[PDB]
RNA sequence: UUCAUCUAGACAGCCGGACGGUGGCCAUGGAAGUCGGAAUCCGCUAAGGAGUGUGUAACAACUCACCGGCCGAAUGAACUA
RNA sequence: AUAACGAGAUUCCCACUGUCCCUAUCUA
RNA sequence: GCAGUCAAGCGACAUUGCUAUGUCGGCUCUUCCUAUCAUACCGAAGCAGAAUUCGGUAAGCGUUGGAUUGUUCACCCACUAAUAGGGAACGUGAGCUGGGUUUAGACCGUCGUGAGACAGGUUAGUACCCUACUGAU
């Protein structure tokens, strides 16, 4: 578990991506941000400066895993060229002509199993299984309607907002196949996809968050 | 800029002045808003402070529940419905204005938003572009 | 802590401050030939402006200040016992006394202005009513400068919450509290030897086991403000009472001193989980207390809920046990599973 | 902050390594601003230095000892009423005594 | 208008005026006459203490202190304005602050006494160094572990006056190197002079010296020169 | 204009002394010349105030009144127009 | 000695609109 | 202010208890003053930071949109760095508005034998001359 923040922004998830293989990162600001993540992942995986329609929210734009990375239409030909330029040939990139462009926020997944808003249509519910081989699901949690903003999932484990239920809580672990918890980001935010980034071996969260949520965090994504 | 703009705000056309009304976009309960001031305004001699996409708005609800009326909350303009400068080379206006409720610190009193919202304020809040399902 | 007062100017200070603003901001130039009406206005508008101006710089002592009326036990007892709250409150009082003599000023001479009708009665009720504000805030005098002082003094007062998990330092002076108290936690405290080094309640936080901690350290106790301020402190504080007592010679009191002491506070103690150190153990080897002696540990030892622990400033040791401690009382008083979905098991990608 | 930091960190550190110097000096230079402004500060300000001044020689030396028409209606021509408990009737009452 | 203005005080005590010089020379002038032996001592630095202790450390007697000029009156500046049979003399050798003790009991015995009249004084030496670190209340001289850490409130006085350049972190007086003070054998400078005051080193010891005597019956002065 | 000290030494400046009973009686945890109350004397001086202020928690130390010398001729206070 | 009705006096709601934000253009 | 208190001078400073009978207002416009609300530069304040008080020069700029008064009386919401006080016949009727004041009609209350009046409330009401300035031969 790292602290880092934006340029003032405490929610990490909006302006980044992390995977196991690749992470996406604003270009607004300045390199503090970049050399955070360089810190903890070094050149292992490539870091890429990449926009989404022009916005600094690439984090919450665009949605994928170590096998595919999804963007929306909104996305011009010169950001697509050199996502596939700076990423290897491993990670597929692939445009997505949704209705619903928030793929980051419609769309949370890991490496093995995903999660869709139902109002996607299931076109693109099975080009977002083809292109990342993971199950995907309709479902939300308890009636969190945006899964990819209120839930963070790993292949080792997941968090999801607190007012997430107990039967909920449980269905999603049966569901996902991974431990589940509930709680708070960035000094209670309840938008835990947003305020932070995760993947395996690395998670990174704004600098508001408080030592017990680093603790959780540390525990149910089994980082140390 | 008020609390919880991340950046710059672009120079783009004034939609709604003092008095506007403006449809909600949350799940709040709230139908529509009414705007009593502009956040961040410079007032001016006759100048009726207006606002537009990605501003930030002191609005009392008129319709929906009850319990959100006659109280004056920050609001956030998702929706303009005038025709504004974009930078990418496009002259673009969206269907309806709309607006959406907040506190100071950015956080959406809505678990969710619903129709499109404008990238010039998903960009400026994140809290807007979390909460919000579709961009653009 | 209360440093959002300002701060408040003497009864002079303060008129003068008043009347300048007054004459500035007002308009100054009338003459006789105008109309009766405009200079009826005029000076009601000064008059009016003077009232406000008094009576604003007033509201902001009364608002300003906390009203030292059962803000808190823990609160109220410190500020009775650094303030008289006795002194306090009369000085309030007799704040809100001049403001209302104010209030009631402006109002009547507005009053019986509006009927003047020559240029010389109205500039005489004027200065009639400046001279009665400015007569009201001179008897204001003491008041004023006591309120002065006190504003300096709470707005550097250390800032603690009653209810939060923390442990208070007690004992006799000249242990060696100040020095637990320093590397416990970061804070900046005389360790000079003798037996007053701590003027007041010092404070300094520390975290253990993610959560928020604060040591304070007694500025003594053997009545006198000082000793009483530590004493109202443990008795209305739920924090945990850590007795430091020096075995070492360098102390004028005998050993048996400290003993009988912990034993006379001991019903303020024995509720809030009390735990007793003995100090400067590295020039003393405790091996040294003899039977003879030994009965006054034991004395302590006959409240099963004490017991003596041996640091040398174990510095860390200490600390952990005060917070186990705290915690069995105040635990008392306060994930999902995946099943597997599947015989076949899959491994992260790192 | 914490029960007098300033008089604390004073002693550990000390002031300026030329606060005592400029100190005497300002207090040297005090005759001669006294002097300048006496000149100076024209206007009302002026006046208050002079009492100020004038006040502090009388506490030295105390310290020495050591050891009407009113019209009524829709018209001005009316000149009825004069202005100066039961009050009788306005029709009535020619002189008025404002409460 | 532009004149100095005095720092005057509202101080308990004030000057004695012409009034105590008239009274101390008649004093003199019946001083002479009454005692049998006189002497012109030198007295130009001594402790207070010190000339109490020697107003009592001998039998009846006056010992006679006052200006220089106020003496020499008393006694006479002149051969034919002499108070007595060659007084001149004797006040010709007053050159420095002077002293007289009106005794009667043994010529030999006084100059014997000032001979063997030793005390401590200062240094108005031997060279002295201070420690390199933290500077202790008597300068080093004296084991660290039974001196005290000089107090924070005089470094000002120390940078300022005395020119060691101090520092405070950790506010007890520490300095970046050792610091000479004081060279072999030489008269300090009144910095110096001040600095080995402020350490208590008085090192410097102090011995009563008379430049001649007088006798009411010799008639002429005694030219003895002892210190 | 009048006092007040003046070549047996006026003021500026330099430096030395500025003492013991006594860390005076109360309150004190400390308050020793100084956070405070009433007091304010004895012994020796050329002089030295139970101490004018700075001051370290007390001390202490520094420094004021006062005195000693070197500096060598008017200076200092008030008032008047 | 109170229904209808009114170029009667005043208040409010829907639509509305250059009265206004902020003015711009045309025709004789 | 009333009634005292002592006392440098010939009574200063300090000191003792309480204590609307008028119509002006608003839209635009130009200029001027500082007794500086905001902005520039500084000093003193228990200025540890943050925030804040006062004081010194400085008028270039900025000093608002609204619930609401015909209003003279004058109170609130919000933005903004702040929403400071005044003058030019308390500028601005051949600039506008007549909003309010004030003719001829009419309704209600008092008095008056009466005609009528009001202490009063309501209704409806009639520059083409010279110079200055802006442009231009
Ligand atoms: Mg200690």
């Amino acid at each position: 578990a790292t602290r880092t923040q934006f340029e003032n922004s405490n929610e990490i998830g909006v302006f980044s991506k992390l995977t196991n293989t690749y992470c996406l990162v604003a270009v607004g600001g300045s390199e503090n941000f970049y050399s955070a993540f360089e810190a903890e992942l070094g050149d292992a995986i490539p870091i890429v400066h990449t926009t989404i329609a022009g916005t600094r929210i690439i984090g919450r734009m665009t949605a994928g895993n170590r096998r595919g990375l999804l963007v929306p239409t909104q996305t011009t030909d010169q950001e697509l060229q050199h996502l596939r330029n700076s990423l290897p040939d491993s990670v597929k990139i692939q445009r997505v002509e949704e209705r619903l462009s928030a793929l980051g926020n419609v769309i949370c997944c890991n490496d093995y199993v995903a999660l869709v808003h139902p109002d996607i249509d299931r076109e693109t519910e099975e080009l977002i299984s083809d292109v990342l081989g993971v199950e995907v699901f309709r479902q939300t949690i308890s009636g969190n309607i945006l899964v990819g903003s209120y839930c963070s999932l790993s292949n080792q484990g997941g968090l999801v907002h607190p007012q997430t239920s107990v039967q909920d809580q449980e269905e999603l672990s049966s569901l996902l196949q991974v431990p589940l918890v509930a709680g708070t980001v960035n000094r209670g935010s309840s938008v835990v996809g947003a305020g932070m980034v995760v993947n395996d071996y690395l998670a990174v969260t704004g600098l508001d968050t408080t030592a017990p949520e680093l603790s959780v965090i540390e525990s149910i994504f089994r980082l140390q | 800029s008020g609390n919880g703009a991340q950046g710059t705000k672009f120079r783009i056309s004034l939609g709604l002045p003092v008095g506007a009304i403006m449809n909600c976009a949350d799940n709040s309960g709230a139908r529509n808003l009414y705007i009593i001031a502009v956040k961040g305004s410079g007032s001016r001699l006759n100048r009726l402070p207006a606002a537009s996409l990605g501003d930030m708005v002191m609005a009392t609800v008129k319709k929906g529940k009850p319990e959100l009326r006659k109280k004056v909350m920050p609001a956030i303009v998702v929706r303009q419905a005038k025709s504004w400068r974009r930078r990418d080379g496009v002259f673009l206006y969206f269907e309806d204005n709309a607006g959406v409720i907040a506190n100071p610190k950015g956080e959406m009193k809505g678990s969710a938003i619903t129709g499109p919202v404008g990238k010039e304020c998903a960009d400026l809040w994140p809290r807007v572009a979390s909460n919000s399902g579709v961009v653009v | 802590s209360w440093k959002d007062i300002p701060t408040v100017a003497p009864a002079n200070d303060l008129l003068d401050i008043v009347l300048n603003r007054t004459q500035r901001k007002t308009p100054t130039v009338i003459r006789p030939g105008f109309k009766i009406t405009r200079i009826r206005a005029f000076y009601m508008r000064k008059v009016k402006y003077t009232g406000e101006g008094f009576v604003e710089k007033f509201e902001d002592i009364l608002k300003g200040f906390p009203n030292i009326n059962d803000v808190h036990p823990f609160h109220r007892d410190l500020m009775d016992t650094l303030y008289e709250k006795n002194h306090y409150k009369i000085s309030l009082a007799a704040i809100s006394r001049a403001k209302s003599l104010v209030e009631q000023v402006a109002r009547d001479y507005v009053r019986l202005l509006k009927f003047g009708q020559s240029l010389f009665q109205c500039k005489q009720l004027k200065r009639a009513a400046l001279g009665r504000m400015a007569t009201i805030v001179k008897k204001l005098r003491d008041p004023l400068a006591y309120l002065e002082q006190v504003r300096q003094h709470i707005g550097r007062l250390p800032s603690i919450d009653p209810n939060t998990r923390t442990l208070l330092i007690c004992g006799y002076p000249n242990v060696g509290k100040s020095s637990f108290l320093r590397c416990i936690t970061k804070s900046d405290v005389d360790v000079q030897p003798y037996a007053f080094t701590t003027k007041s309640l010092y404070v300094g936080h520390f975290d253990y086991k993610y959560l928020r901690f604060q040591a304070i350290d007694t500025p003594g106790i053997l009545m006198n403000n000082i000793e009483m301020q530590s004493i109202y402190a443990i008795a209305h504080l739920r924090s945990c009472v850590l007795y430091f007592m020096d075995l070492s010679e360098q102390c004028g009191f005998t050993i048996e001193a400290q003993v009988k002491l912990f034993h006379s506070i001991k019903p303020l103690f024995a509720n809030k989980s009390v735990m007793v150190v003995i100090n400067k153990t590295d020039i003393i080897r405790p091996e040294d207390l003899d039977e003879e002696r030994a009965q006054l540990l034991e004395s302590v030892k006959e409240v099963p809920g004490v017991e003596i622990m041996t640091s040398s400033c174990n510095v860390m040791e200490v600390r952990n046990k005060a917070c186990e401690k705290l915690l069995a009382s105040r635990i008392e008083n306060k994930v999902a599973q995946p099943q597997a979905r599947d015989d076949v098991k899959r491994t992260p990608f790192i | 902050p914490q029960n007098d930091y300033i008089e604390r960190h004073i002693k550990q550190h000390g002031k300026r390594l030329d606060h005592e110097e400029r100190k005497r000096k300002r207090e040297a230079r005090e005759s001669h601003k006294i002097s300048e402004r006496a000149q100076k500060l024209t206007g009302w300000k002026g006046k208050q230095f002079a009492k100020k001044r004038y006040a502090e020689k009388v506490s030295m030396r105390k310290k020495i000892k050591a050891h009407k028409v009113i019209k009524t209606g829709k018209s001005r021509s009316k000149s009825w009423k004069r202005m100066i408990f039961t009050r009788r009737p306005v029709k009535m009452e020619r002189i008025i005594r404002p409460s | 208008r532009s004149k100095r203005s005095k720092l005057v005080t509202l101080a308990q005590t004030d000057k004695k005026g012409r009034e105590n010089k008239e009274r101390i020379f008649d004093e003199v002038r019946e001083a002479l006459d009454t005692y049998r032996y006189v002497w012109v001592l030198h007295l130009d630095d001594v402790r207070t203490p010190v000339l109490q202790e020697i107003r009592t450390s001998w039998a009846g007697s006056k010992l006679i202190m006052g200006k220089r000029k106020v003496l020499q009156k008393a006694l006479g500046e002149k051969r034919e304005e002499e108070y007595k049979e060659n007084l001149y003399q004797l006040s010709k050798l007053c050159s420095g602050v002077t002293g007289l003790l009106f005794t009667d009991e043994d010529v030999n015995t006084v100059k014997e006494y000032f001979k063997s009249y030793v005390r401590s004084d200062y240094s108005r030496p031997l060279t002295f160094t201070i420690p390199e670190g933290i500077v202790y209340s008597r300068g080093g001289q004296i084991p660290a572990e039974e001196d005290v850490p000089m107090i924070h409130s005089l470094e000002p006085t120390m940078r300022n006056k005395f020119e060691i350049p101090t520092k405070i972190k950790a506010g007890k007086i520490t300095i970046d190197s050792p610091y000479l003070v004081c060279t072999e054998g030489e008269k300090l400078d009144v910095r110096q002079a001040l600095i080995l005051k402020q350490f208590g080193i008085a090192a410097s010891e102090f011995k009563v010296k008379v430049s001649a005597y007088y006798d009411n019956d010799s008639s002429t002065v005694e030219s003895t020169n002892i210190n």
